[PDB]
C-alpha cells in the first residue's frame, strides 16, 4: 500500500516555524522502517535530519516508529519489541552526542491493548524502557467505515476506554512503574473518522470523556488527531474554519487547571450522567485559589437537574453550557455557548468565552445529549491552592 | 426524577496532568501534500493553533516509517 517518499529541508522549515510562531513544542517521529542487513535501525538519514536542526537552533523533541505492531501488515517486515528496544537507545546516544543532548524522546507509539499489543510494548519497556521520557500509545474508539450516530451517543462505547487504559498501566507498572504515560495519537474513529460525525458536536462526547477519563486514571498528556488535515476527526477544516471539537478544546484549556479530582452521581448508574472535577485553571484572570472546574456530559434524552454536595451547596456557579447550532442538531458543524454562536471575530482575533452566572443555591441544569462546565467561585479548596 | 446528586473529593490532587495536558498533531501525510507550505502559512491557523498554547504537536502518523530526508530537495 505505502511506498517511500522524500521531504525538503524546506518541509522542515514549514512545521518549525508553524509551532515556534503558534506556541507548541514540536515532537517529531523519525523513519523506524530504515534497516541495516541484520533488521537493526540504520541511523544515518536521521543522522542527517539531526545536523540540519541541530544547525538552525531548532528546539524540537522526538519519537521513533509510529504504530510498529503493523510493520508487518503494513510493509511485510516484524520487528520484535526487543529490538525496537535496542534501536531507541541506538537513538538517545546520537541525541546526547547532539546540540540538544537534554532534547525528550517519546516512544513507541504503540496500538491500543485491542491489537495485540501487550508482548511487544512488555518487551520493548524492559529493553528500551530507559531512555524515554514518556510511554506513548494510540487509541480510537471504531472504524469511520461503520461507525454510526448511535455509537458516537453510547456510553458502553465510552466505557470500553477505561479498560484500555487499565491494560496499558498493567503492562507499564510491571516493567517501568513512575513512567509518565501518553496518548501519542487518538481520536474517535480511524481510518481517517467517521464521515459526517467525527467533525460534529457529536464528536464532542468522545473527545470531552476522553479527557475526563485520561486526567482522572492518569494520563499525563493527550494528543488529539489531528489540529488540522485531510481526516474527518480534524479540530479546524480545510477552509481554516474551527469546529465544534476546537471550542470544546479552547474552553477545556481556559477553564481546568492541571490538579485533577474527582466527581460521581449518587445513582447506581454513572454511565449516561459522566462527571468530572479539576481545580480551576490558575492563568485564569476570572477566578482565585480554592475555586473547582466541574465538567458534566449528558447522554440521557431529557434534561438533568445537578445538585452540589455540601459544603459548596450555595456556591456563585457560572455555566459554560455548549449546544449544537441548528438545523443538524448533534451532526451540526456549529456549537454555541449559553446561546451564543461561537466565532472567530476575525482571522486575528478568537471571541471572549462568556459565562452566564446561576443563582446561588439553584439545581444544575444540563440539556439531554449536551456537555458543560461549571466553575464554583469561592469553593476555597486548600488541594487547589 | 431528573434530580442527581454528586459527591465530590476535594482532600488533595489525585493525579497532576502536563499544562500540555490537551495536545494535537498534524499527520506525517500532510507533508506528501504539494500546498503543505500555504497551509501551515495561513496567518488564521496559526490564531487558532496559539489558542490552544502551551500544547505538544505531535508530527506522525503510518507515513512516520515510509519518509525520507533529502537535503538535496526543493
Ligand atoms: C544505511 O543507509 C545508507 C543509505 O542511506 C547506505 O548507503 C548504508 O550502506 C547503510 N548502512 C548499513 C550499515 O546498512
Ligand atoms: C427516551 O429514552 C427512553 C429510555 O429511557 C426510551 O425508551 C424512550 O423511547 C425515549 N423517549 C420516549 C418518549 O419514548
Ligand atoms: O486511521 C487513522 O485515522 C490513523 C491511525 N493511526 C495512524 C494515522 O496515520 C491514521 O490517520
Amino acid at each position: 500500500k505505502f511506498k517511500n517518499s522524500t521531504y525538503s529541508r524546506s518541509s522542515v522549515d514549514v512545521l518549525y516555524t508553524f509551532a515556534n510562531c503558534s506556541g507548541l513544542d514540536l515532537i517529531f517521529g523519525l523513519n523506524a522502517l530504515l534497516r541495516t542487513a541484520d533488521l537493526q535501525w540504520n541511523s544515518s538519514n536521521a543522522q542527517l535530519l539531526l545536523d540540519y536542526c541541530s544547525s538552525k537552533g531548532y528546539n524540537i523533541s522526538w519519537e521513533l516508529g509510529n504504530e510498529p505492531n503493523s510493520f508487518l501488515k503494513k510493509a511485510d517486515i516484524f520487528i520484535n519489541g526487543s529490538q525496537l528496544g535496542e534501536d531507541f537507545i541506538q537513538l538517545h546516544k546520537l541525541l546526547r552526542k547532539s546540540t540538544f543532548k537534554n532534547a525528550k524522546l517519546y516512544g513507541p507509539d504503540v496500538g491500543q491493548p485491542r491489537r495485540k499489543t501487550a508482548k511487544m510494548l512488555k518487551s520493548f519497556l524492559k529493553a528500551g524502557g530507559e531512555v524515554i521520557d514518556s510511554v506513548t500509545w494510540h487509541h480510537y474508539y471504531l472504524n469511520g467505515r461503520t461507525a454510526t450516530r448511535e455509537d458516537f451517543l453510547n456510553p458502553d462505547v465510552l466505557d470500553i476506554f477505561i479498560s484500555s487504559v487499565q491494560k496499558v498501566f498493567q503492562v507499564v507498572e510491571s516493567t517501568r512503574p513512575g513512567k509518565k504515560v501518553w496518548l501519542g495519537e487518538t481520536s474517535s474513529a480511524y481510518g481517517g473518522g467517521a464521515p459526517l460525525l467525527s467533525d460534529t458536536f457529536a464528536a464532542g462526547f468522545m473527545w470531552l470523556d476522553k479527557l475526563g477519563l485520561s486526567a482522572r486514571m492518569g494520563i499525563e498528556v493527550v494528543m488529539r488527531q489531528v489540529f488540522f488535515g485531510a481526516g474527518n476527526y480534524h479540530l479546524v477544516d480545510e477552509n481554516f474554519d474551527p469546529l465544534p471539537d476546537y471550542w470544546l478544546s479552547l474552553l477545556f484549556k481556559k477553564l481546568v487547571g492541571t490538579k485533577v479530582l474527582m466527581a460521581s452521581v449518587q445513582g447506581s448508574k454513572r454511565r449516561k450522567l459522566r462527571v468530572y472535577l479539576h481545580c480551576t485553571n490558575t492563568d485564569n484572570p476570572r477566578y482565585k485559589e480554592g475555586d473547582l472546574t466541574l465538567y458534566a456530559i449528558n447522554l440521557h434524552n431529557v434534561t438533568k437537574y445537578l445538585r452540589l454536595p455540601y459544603p459548596f451547596s450555595n456556591k456563585q456557579v457560572d455555566k459554560y453550557l455548549l449546544r449544537p447550532l441548528g438545523p443538524h442538531g448533534l451532526l451540526s458543524k456549529s456549537v454555541q455557548l449559553n446561546g451564543l454562536t461561537l466565532k472567530m471575530v476575525d482571522d486575528q482575533t478568537l471571541p471572549p468565552l462568556m459565562e452566564k452566572p446561576l443563582r446561588p443555591g439553584s439545581s444544575l441544569g444540563l440539556p439531554a445529549f449536551s456537555y458543560s462546565f461549571f466553575v464554583i467561585r469561592n469553593a476555597k479548596v486548600a488541594a487547589c491552592i | 426524577q431528573d434530580v442527581v446528586d454528586l459527591d465530590f473529593f476535594t482532600q488533595e490532587p489525585l493525579h497532576l496532568v502536563s499544562p500540555s495536558f490537551l495536545s494535537v498533531t498534524i499527520d506525517a501525510n500532510l507533508a506528501t501534500d504539494p500546498r503543505f507550505l500555504i497551509l501551515l502559512g495561513s496567518p488564521k491557523l496559526r490564531t487558532l493553533a496559539r489558542g490552544l498554547s502551551p500544547a505538544y504537536l505531535r508530527f506522525g502518523g503510518t507515513k512516520t516509517d515510509f519518509l525520507i530526508f533529502d537535503p538535496k530537495k526543493e
